């Protein structure tokens, strides 16, 4: 339960790093 | 089967959209 | 309450915080004036 | 007092001709040497009527 | 003839500069001695109730409306 | 071979593909499924939720007995307000359902996707080289979606206040709105319906007035494009009497004969309407009420003649005091 | 006193000094 | 100039101005005047309708309120003691206005139409960026100091009003400012949800203070920083050095502090005290509850205690958190402070002890006085809901400054991206 | 086209006057309605 | 000629205003609809009526004046000037509401004019009248409301006056009395004029940035007013764009012009067929098995059995003066409130 807490961090952390490296690579 | 024909006509739908999408006519 | 000498002037200043909406209008009237660039 | 009364009507009376005389000297530029003067010699008496009709006040 | 120069004629001036005030004080008049009230049968600031009694008049005819509202009108209901 | 980073670079800042999948779009996506996901189960078989703190839940699912006109998601306890609720702030699944924090869950996910989605419209526009600002005419949905499921709620101090989602969720809210705010004497939503009235006059005039100019047109059309003239004809005579009447009106209020702010004007025209009923909505979230006409009449005896607006001011007690249970003493309240 | 003739004065001010304009020559 | 030669109209007469230089400054200074104009002509207005021997949000002034919060006319217990120093201030604002009123007219008749041909120190242009960083850290120094003017004002020269000294409020001198930056920089660092609200939590003086010489120090740094810098390479390459691109940056910017100051004016207790300002809206509500429960034990005995009608307390139950909270729909409020409500409050929550021997008679005649003073209002200007009858004109200012600069914001947010759009336009079309 | 001749009465002269003197005689009236004393 | 030839071709110059045969009936009838509303607003009373005031001359501002209706007595009476009600006397026939007629019937005549006058203008130009039919849900609507249905209750009394807070009181009446919002033939006159005001916003934006003549100076030299547009734009560029947004879009922009007609006509047509519907008492007011639910199993709480309570309300806290020919009098204890259940 608090696994799910760590895991929803982890994973969209990880899709706004996909977009920022990306609106900087243009 | 009140909620069966609820959620039955919405499954329809949603397939409708499916196929307007992706098999829809060529611009001819 | 204002002063009790400042009593005289007591209507004049209720018409002071009006005095900027008036500038818009003065601004206008100056083109009326001037025809409309 | 009594000259309290008489110098706070004149910043009044001042104040108003000199707000109407500055745009329309300003506009013109005929014989604009004298008018410079005596908005110079007009501003210089506002800012001494406003510190004296000032500490007047406080002889009230 | 045009609406884009049809109040820059000497026309314009010469008639309405005088018939304008005259039915415009007109207007005042109507209001100002009552006759309002009389022609459209409004009632006047207080004659909303009579003394006689408070509550409100309603017809409740169709036929004697007429005279059934010319009895509220007597008492000043 | 290209280095899979320009691989995925290329892939997603594709115009070649079926549907644009944007830089925006990579946040939109998850955000929109999340909702969409959550409210289609939610919609069916979300236990009763319990959305004053009295322990008296309201039913909102089809599963328990509601068809899809009387249902709706419920919004999240009294108890809640504004704090922040997600899973890991229940110690148990089931009292985070009882306490409605499916409806939360919704409407932050969806708020979200919304704004991704203005932005990922800016986004092929500038691609495709064309114009932007069809995004400023979505931003006219997108504020009244802000006014009424953020702002609103923030003014009034909790999320049991917003709009549930469901048919007569919606509503029960606006019965229960006008109660306590009087909006419908209130100028920024009759700005509101007046643009959409007039928004539906300008679509039927416009539709009506082009499908009987245009007589046909014509491309030439190949194996996957299309042709190189765009041909069309349409009539280009008119009489006096339309121009006289209509005509000089609608280049009067442009204020400019070209009709190419036909069309402006059509863009405006609901879009702005728009914008002044949420403002409305926004203020009114402040406790800053709509106008009220009580005594405007009274005689010379002291005794009140009551006007067409003291009927409605009645209306307005009638629903409030049975939207208050809590106490009968109510003196002076929201908030 | 005088305390109608003041709030007279400042609001009549304003198209008297376009009005000085006018004559000096500031703009037609 | 004085024809159609720019592609404007009379109506967008002022985009003649940009490549003016003395007459856009002139505006400037000539709008000036009228923004000090309204600051001291208000307030001379205000005064001449403001009765001090009654509550000041019941007769509804939105400035005096301000000048009362810093020490100057004010006694402890929110009551006013002298007029004197609001005259004083109404009419200096009012004088400072012909002067500045006096140098626009000058620079816009008088005043030369190019300021590059004279010194190229009071010079600038658009694309020169020496010139612009230096001109903007010229004004962040002196706003600095500016900002250092409110810590002086609390630290020497009379204190402000702190509301949580004992008594209900008291003036006092400031003594202490909290240099611990984990004090400090930890409100950007606070969740914009509620039980805080990011900024909008500041409780004390003390945090206010420490911040402002914080503002203060890197104003100064940032402002001798940008005298002492030309921009570099990725700075110059992300935005634009247009005219208008600069108006725009600033518009955005203003309409985010403008949903900030409506945050902050609308729950904020502590730096707007709610004894010259109406009452808070979570205020009331929590004052309605607990003067209704201090009245009904003095008459019947505790139910503070007792269960109710509905299945929980009548007047008192349990948050999810195992804290003693008030009890009806205002439960929705449990992260409510207020001064007269803290004396009250135990370890668990609200201790039934303190509510029934620990009410002081200035307490009570406070959370008394505000259940019938709760933020309300209508256009036509009455007091309550929509259903009551006239007897009270009373709408809280609370209202008014949010729901006005929240309408401005959101018409700032659009003027924004007008003006965005038009800088990009600019910039697209001179990169061919 | 449509030259001038056009004497007093015409279509678009008695369309004026139709609109003209009972709105100049309500404004007349409006007006007087403002100094009721009630 | 003859002089009807004569008097036809009077009637068909090219001038200002259009006369034409439709102006027969559509402008005196147009007026005196127009100025009989303002003339009663301004003066005439409802003190007799309904108890009320509702004209400047009382006191009333701009959002609270009304021509009010009849009282309840009068049946579906036509109100003449020269009917056995009035008999020939100007001031009983203002007291008695007899001129809501005159404004209403006056009016429904001048509509008839002004959709004959669509079509012999557009008869004139030779094009296709869909305006004209386009203009028949207006009077679909105002047919239905303002006339079938009091002909459908006991008298015009219970017909909508020409007013902004009468109207206003309009709204809150029909939710309190048929819970107007839970009908189908509402929500699908909401679905359509709500879509319109969506193709009107999302057509005018997607003209507007498609334009031809982006770059260099216009190279189109007409309008042809006639014509509306749609020459300005370039159909491809727009068509491309709302297939990759949102997956479907219109390759046809004869179709969508059409489009943009039928879906707030339709709309306004269903309204009033449900209104027509009320007409009769004949109510969607209640889902049966809902309920029944709601009896047997009292823990049973939905929003729309809260929305049940609160029409309850309405109803019964508002019906004394808005009906008070039946005198009504509630004592105090019968009213419905919260703190009661
Ligand atoms: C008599 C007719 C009438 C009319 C014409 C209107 C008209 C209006 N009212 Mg209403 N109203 C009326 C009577 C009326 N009212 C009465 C009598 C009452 C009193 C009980 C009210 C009470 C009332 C309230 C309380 C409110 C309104 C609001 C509104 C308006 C807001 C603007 C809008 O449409 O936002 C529509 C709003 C939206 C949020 C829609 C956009 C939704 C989004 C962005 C969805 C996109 C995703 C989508 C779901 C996915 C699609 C997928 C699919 C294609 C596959 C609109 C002006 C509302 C307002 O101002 O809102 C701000 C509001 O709060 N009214
Ligand atoms: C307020 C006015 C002001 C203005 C207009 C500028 C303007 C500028 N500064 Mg500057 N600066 C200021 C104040 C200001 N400064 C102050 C007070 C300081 C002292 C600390 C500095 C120190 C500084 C340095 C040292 C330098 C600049 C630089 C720059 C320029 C280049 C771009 C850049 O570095 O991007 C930087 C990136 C950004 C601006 C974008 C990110 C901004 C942040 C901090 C966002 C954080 C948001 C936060 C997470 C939100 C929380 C929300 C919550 C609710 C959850 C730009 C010309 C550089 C330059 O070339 O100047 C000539 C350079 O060398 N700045
Ligand atoms: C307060 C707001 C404000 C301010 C500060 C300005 C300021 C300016 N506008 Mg302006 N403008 C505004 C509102 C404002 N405008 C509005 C609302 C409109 C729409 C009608 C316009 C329309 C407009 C146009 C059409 C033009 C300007 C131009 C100009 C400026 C150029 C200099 C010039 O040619 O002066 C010319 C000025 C004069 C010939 C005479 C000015 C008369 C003065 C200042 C008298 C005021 C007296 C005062 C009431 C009493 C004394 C007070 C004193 C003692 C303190 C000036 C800097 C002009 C421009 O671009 O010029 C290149 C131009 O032609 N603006
Ligand atoms: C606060 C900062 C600020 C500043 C310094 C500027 C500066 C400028 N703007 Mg603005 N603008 C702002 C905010 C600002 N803007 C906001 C917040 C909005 C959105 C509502 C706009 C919308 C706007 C438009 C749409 C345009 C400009 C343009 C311009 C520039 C050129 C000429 C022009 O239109 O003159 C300014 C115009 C006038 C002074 C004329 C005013 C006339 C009327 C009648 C309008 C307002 C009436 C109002 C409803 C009355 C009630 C107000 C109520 C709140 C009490 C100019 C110098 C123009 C531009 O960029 O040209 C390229 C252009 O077309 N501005
Ligand atoms: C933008 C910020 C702002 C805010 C928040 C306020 C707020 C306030 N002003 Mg104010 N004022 C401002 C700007 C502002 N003003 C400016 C720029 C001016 C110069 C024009 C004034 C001029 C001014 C005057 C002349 C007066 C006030 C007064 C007051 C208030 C005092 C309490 C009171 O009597 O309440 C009740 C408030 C009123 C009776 C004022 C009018 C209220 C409204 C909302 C009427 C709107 C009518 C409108 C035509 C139709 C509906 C809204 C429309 C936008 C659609 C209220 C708190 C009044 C006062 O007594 O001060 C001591 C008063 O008479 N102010
Ligand atoms: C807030 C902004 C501001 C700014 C930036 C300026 C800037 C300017 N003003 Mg000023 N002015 C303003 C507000 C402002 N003014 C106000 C509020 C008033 C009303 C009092 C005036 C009254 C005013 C007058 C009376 C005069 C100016 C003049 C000037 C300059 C004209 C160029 C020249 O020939 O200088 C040449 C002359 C000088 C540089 C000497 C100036 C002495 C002055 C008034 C100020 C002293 C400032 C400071 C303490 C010392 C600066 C030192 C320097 C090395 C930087 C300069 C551009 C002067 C001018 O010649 O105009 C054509 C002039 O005589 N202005
Ligand atoms: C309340 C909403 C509403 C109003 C006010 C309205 C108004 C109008 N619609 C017209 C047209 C149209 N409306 C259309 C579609 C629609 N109209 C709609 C909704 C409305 N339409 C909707 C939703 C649609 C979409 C389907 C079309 C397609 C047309 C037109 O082509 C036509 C036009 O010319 O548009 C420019 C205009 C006809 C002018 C004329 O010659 O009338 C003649 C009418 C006369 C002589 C009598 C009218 C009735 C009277 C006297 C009684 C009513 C009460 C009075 C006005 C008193 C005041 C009442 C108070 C409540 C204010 C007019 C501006
Ligand atoms: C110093 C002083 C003072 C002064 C003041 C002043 C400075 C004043 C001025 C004022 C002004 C500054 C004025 C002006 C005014 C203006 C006017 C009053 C105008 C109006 C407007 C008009 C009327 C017009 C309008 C229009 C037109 C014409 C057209 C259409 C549109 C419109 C509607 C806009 C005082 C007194 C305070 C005292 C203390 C000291
Ligand atoms: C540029 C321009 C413009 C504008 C201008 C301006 C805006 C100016 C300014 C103005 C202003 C800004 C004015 C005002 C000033 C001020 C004043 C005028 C004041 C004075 C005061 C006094 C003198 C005082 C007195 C006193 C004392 C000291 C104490 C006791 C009390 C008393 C009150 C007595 C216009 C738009 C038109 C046009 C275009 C251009
Ligand atoms: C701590 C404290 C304090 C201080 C405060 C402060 C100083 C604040 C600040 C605040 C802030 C300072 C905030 C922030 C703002 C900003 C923002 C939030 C924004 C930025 C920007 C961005 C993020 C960008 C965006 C974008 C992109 C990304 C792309 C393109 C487009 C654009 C450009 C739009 C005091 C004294 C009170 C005391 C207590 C404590
Ligand atoms: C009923 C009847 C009749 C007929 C009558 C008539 C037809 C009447 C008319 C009437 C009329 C026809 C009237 C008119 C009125 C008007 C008015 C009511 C007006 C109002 C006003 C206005 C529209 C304006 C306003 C304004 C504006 C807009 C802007 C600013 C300024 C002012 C505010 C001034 C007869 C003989 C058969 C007999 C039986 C009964
Ligand atoms: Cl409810
Ligand atoms: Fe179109
Ligand atoms: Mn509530």
């Amino acid at each position: 339960m608090e696994t799910l807490k760590i895991t929803v961090y982890i994973v969209v952390t990880f899709f706004v790093l996909l977009f920022v490296f990306g609106f900087l690579s243009g | 089967m009140e909620t069966i024909t609820y959620v039955f006509i919405f499954a329809c739908i949603i397939a409708l959209f499916f196929f307007a999408i992706f098999f829809r006519e060529p611009p001819r | 309450k204002l002063p009790e000498a400042y009593a005289i002037f007591d209507p004049l200043v209720d018409v002071l915080p009006v005095i900027p909406v008036l500038f818009l209008a003065l601004a206008f009237v100056w083109q009326a004036a001037v025809g409309f660039r | 007092t009594i000259l309290f009364q008489l110098a706070l009507a004149a910043l009044v009376i001042l104040s108003f001709v000199m707000v109407i005389g500055v745009p329309v000297a300003y506009a013109s530029p005929q014989d604009w040497d004298r008018s410079k003067q005596l908005i110079f010699l007009g501003s210089g008496l506002w800012i001494a009527l406003v510190l004296v009709v000032g500490v007047l006040n406080f002889f009230v | 003839r045009p609406f884009s120069d049809i109040i820059t004629s000497v026309r314009y001036w010469v008639i309405h500069s005088i018939t304008i005030p005259a039915l415009f004080i007109a207007g005042w008049l109507f209001v100002s001695t009552g006759l309002a009230y009389d022609v459209f049968g409004t009632p006047r600031p207080d004659s909303y109730y009579a003394q006689e009694q408070r509550s409100i008049p309603l017809v409740t005819d169709r036929f004697e409306a007429k005279q059934q509202v010319e009895t509220f009108l007597e008492q000043l209901k | 071979s290209a280095n899979l980073w320009e691989r995925f670079c290329n892939w997603v800042t594709s115009t070649d593909n079926r549907l644009y999948v944007g830089w925006f779009g990579v946040i939109m996506i998850p955000t929109l499924l999340a909702a969409t996901i959550c409210f289609v189960i939610a919609f069916i078989a979300a236990p009763p939720v319990d959305i004053d703190g009295i322990r008296e839940p309201v039913s909102g699912s089809l599963l328990y007995g509601n068809n899809i006109i009387t249902g709706a998601v419920v919004p999240s306890s009294n108890a809640i307000g504004l704090h922040f609720y997600p899973i890991w702030e229940a110690a148990s699944l089931d009292e985070w359902l009882y306490n409605g924090g499916p409806y939360q869950l919704i409407i932050f996910h969806f708020l979200l996707g919304a704004s991704c989605y203005m932005g990922r419209q800016w986004e092929l526009s500038y691609r495709l080289g064309m114009r932007p600002w069809i995004c400023v005419a979505y931003s006219a949905p997108l504020a009244s979606a802000f006014a009424v499921f953020l702002i609103y709620p923030i003014g009034q101090g909790s999320f049991s206040d917003g709009m549930p989602l469901g048919i007569s969720g919606t509503f029960n809210f606006m019965i229960v709105f006008q109660a306590e705010h009087n909006i419908l004497m209130h100028p920024f939503h009759q700005l509101g319906v007046a643009g959409v009235f007039g928004g539906a006059l300008f679509c039927a005039m416009h539709g009506s007035l082009v499908t009987s100019s245009l007589i046909r047109e014509t491309t030439e059309t190949e194996s996957a494009n299309y042709g190189y003239k765009f041909g069309q004809e349409e009539e280009t005579y008119n009489i006096v009497a339309a121009h006289g009447y209509f005509g000089r009106l609608i280049f009067q209020y442009a204020s400019f004969n070209n009709s190419r702010s036909l069309h402006f004007f059509l863009a405006a025209w609901p879009v702005v309407g728009v914008w002044f009923t949420a403002l409305g909505i926004s203020t009114m979230a402040f406790n800053l009420n709509g106008f009220n006409f009580n005594h405007s009449v009274i005689d010379a005896k002291g005794n009140v003649i009551n006007t067409w607006a003291d009927i409605i001011n009645r209306a307005n007690l009638g629903m409030e005091v049975m939207h208050e249970r809590n106490a009968h003493n109510f003196p002076l309240d929201l908030a | 006193i005088a305390q109608l003739t003041m709030i007279a004065m400042i609001g009549i001010a304003g198209p008297m000094i376009i009005f000085l304009l006018a004559v000096r020559r500031g703009n037609l | 100039r004085d024809q159609e030669s720019s592609g404007f109209a009379w109506w967008a007469g002022n985009a003649r101005l940009i490549n003016l230089s003395g007459k856009l400054l002139g505006a400037h200074v000539a709008h000036a005047g009228l923004i000090v104009f309204w600051a001291g002509a208000m307030t001379l207005f205000e005064l001449a309708h403001f009765i001090p021997e009654k509550p000041m949000y019941e007769q509804g002034l939105i400035l005096i309120p301000h000048i009362a919060t810093l020490g100057w006319g004010v006694g402890p217990g929110g009551e006013v003691v002298d007029t004197f120093p609001f005259f004083v201030v109404g009419v200096v604002h009012l004088i400072s206005s012909a002067v500045l009123g006096f140098g626009g007219v000058y620079h816009a008749i008088r005043g030369p139409e190019t300021l590059e041909e004279y010194s190229s120190f009071f010079g600038y242009d658009w694309k020169d960026k020496n010139k612009m960083t230096t001109i903007l850290g010229f004004h962040l120094i002196v706003l600095g100091i500016g900002a250092l003017l409110l810590v002086a004002k609390a630290m020497f020269f009379g204190g402000l009003y702190d509301t949580w000294a004992p008594g209900g409020g008291d003036v006092r001198v400031i003594t202490n400012p909290t240099l611990d930056p984990r004090v400090i920089f930890g409100y950007l660092l606070k969740s914009p949800f509620g039980g805080e609200g990011w900024i909008v939590s500041v409780n004390n003086l003390e945090d206010v203070v420490g911040g402002h010489i914080w503002i203060g120090l890197i104003c100064i740094a940032g402002g001798i920083w940008h005298i002492l810098t030309t921009p570099f390479g990725w700075a110059r390459r992300a935005f634009i050095w247009s005219g208008e691109a600069y108006l725009s940056y600033s518009l955005g910017a203003l309409s985010m502090m403008g949903f900030i100051a409506t945050c902050f004016v609308w729950f904020n207790n502590t730096v707007y005290p709610s004894e010259f300002y109406g009452p808070t809206g979570p205020e009331a509500s929590q004052a309605q509850a607990m003067t209704f429960l201090i009245r009904d034990q003095k008459l019947g005995a505790n139910v503070g205690s007792a269960q109710g009608p509905t299945g929980l307390g009548k007047y008192l139950m349990r948050s999810p958190t195992g804290e003693i909270i008030f009890g009806g729909e205002t439960m929705r409020f449990w992260d409510f402070r207020g001064p007269w409500l803290e004396p009250l409050r135990g370890p668990n929550g609200l201790d039934l002890n303190k509510i029934k021997n620990d009410i002081q008679p200035w307490q009570e005649r406070r959370a008394a006085e505000y259940m019938t003073h709760a933020p309300l209002g209508s256009l036509n200007s009455v007091g309550g809901v929509a259903t009551e009858i006239n007897s009270v004109n009373f709408v809280s200012p609370r209202s008014w400054l949010a729901t006005s600069h929240f309408v401005l914001a959101f018409f700032f947010l659009v003027g924004h991206l007008w003006h965005a759009g038009r800088a990009r336009a600019a910039a697209a079309g001179f990169e061919k | 086209q449509e030259p001038v001749s056009y004497p007093i009465f015409t279509v678009r002269w008695v369309a004026v006057h139709t609109l003209a003197v009972p709105t100049i005689f309500f404004l007349g009236a409006i007006a007087a309605m403002q100094f009721i004393q009630r | 000629r003859g002089w009807f030839d004569i008097l036809d071709d009077w009637l068909k110059r090219d001038r200002f205003v259009f006369v034409g045969w439709s102006g027969i009936l559509l402008f005196p009838c147009a007026y005196l609809a127009l100025g009989g509303w303002l003339t009663g607003t301004t003066f005439v009373t409802s003190w007799y009526t309904h108890g009320l005031a509702s004209s400047y001359l009382e006191g009333c501002n701009f959002l609270t004046v009304a021509v009010s209706t009849p009282a309840n007595s009068m049946g579906h009476s036509l109100l003449l000037l020269w009917g056995p009600e009035a008999q020939g006397d100007f001031t009983r026939w203002c007291q008695l509401g007899g001129l809501w007629t005159f404004i209403a019937l006056h009016g429904a005549f001048g509509l008839i004019g002004f959709m004959l006058r669509q079509f012999e203008i557009a008869r004139l130009v030779g094009v296709r009248p869909y305006n004209a039919i386009a203009f028949s849900a207006p009077i679909a609507v105002f047919v239905s409301v303002f006339l079938i249905y009091p002909l459908g209750q006991s008298s015009w009394f219970f017909a909508p006056s020409f007013g902004v807070a009468a109207i206003f009181r309009f709204l809150l009446f029909f939710q309190g009395f048929h819970n107007w919002t839970l009908n189908p033939f509402h929500m699908m006159g909401v679905a359509g004029v709500l879509g319109g005001a969506l193709l009107c916003a999302i057509h005018g934006a997607t003209v507007e940035n498609t334009l031809f003549q982006d770059g260099e100076g216009a190279s189109t030299f007409r309008a042809f007013n006639p014509t509306q547009a749609e020459e300005t734009y370039s159909m491809v560029t727009a068509n491309r764009f709302w297939s990759q947004i949102f997956g479907i879009a219109f390759s046809n922009k004869r179709w969508l012009h059409f489009f943009m007609l039928f879906v707030p006509v339709t709309g306004l047509w269903m309204s009033a067929i449900g209104v027509v519907g009320l007409a009769l008492n004949l109510r969607s007011y209640d889902f049966i098995s809902q309920e029944i639910r709601a009896a047997e199993d009292p823990e049973f709480e939905t929003f729309y059995t809260k929305n049940l309570l609160l029409n309850e309300g309405i109803r019964a806290w508002m019906a004394p003066q808005d009906q008070p020919h039946e005198n009504f009098v509630f004592p105090e204890e019968v009213l419905p409130r919260g703190n009661a259940l």
